[PDB]
């Protein structure tokens, strides 16, 4: 059913490998991981951090107005 | 077998002297077939077959060859 043999048709596709014998497990491991993952942060950024953002900014308000709530209104202790 | 006919006899010839420099008379070749034993190929394979990295060419519907991962970790034994 689901084997390696029949899963699909594919033609004219030539793949080349390595053994990992003969190289490095870590190429260029912070040349270049660490721009790309700096990449991948920037396309990201403004569709993941912004919302969280938001629960934050809500977080801060509901705490402080909470705090607010249990302090002591003078006015009512006027008279 | 091989040396049966003018033509092959030649090519042995020639070959020989490019590759060995010299001709290797059928009873040399006799002597080192018979200075081999189990433990001689025992020896030649393990340093030329066990726990070696191969060179592997596919061609075809061959979806099925096994990954260079699980050939060559095929190339040794765990039992061994």
């Amino acid at each position: 059913g689901r084997e390696f043999g029949h899963l699909t048709r594919m033609r004219h596709v030539i793949t080349y490998s390595l053994s990992p014998f003969e190289q490095r497990a870590f190429p260029h491991y912070f040349t270049k991981g660490i721009p790309n993952v700096l990449r991948r942060t920037r396309a990201c950024i403004l569709r993941v951090a912004p919302p969280f953002v938001v629960f934050y900014l809500v977080y801060t308000w509901g705490t402080q107005e909470f705090e607010k709530s249990k302090r002591k209104n003078p006015a009512a202790y006027e008279n | 077998s091989h040396l049966d006919g003018t033509t092959p006899v030649c090519e042995d010839i020639g070959r020989s002297l490019l590759t060995y420099g010299r001709r290797i008379p059928l009873a040399e070749w006799e002597s080192r077939i018979a200075e081999v034993d189990a433990s001689v190929v025992r020896e030649v394979c393990s340093k030329y077959f066990y726990d070696q990295c191969p060179a592997v060419a596919g061609l075809g519907p061959i979806e099925q060859l096994p990954d260079y991962n699980r050939i060559r970790s095929g190339m040794f034994w765990l039992r061994f």
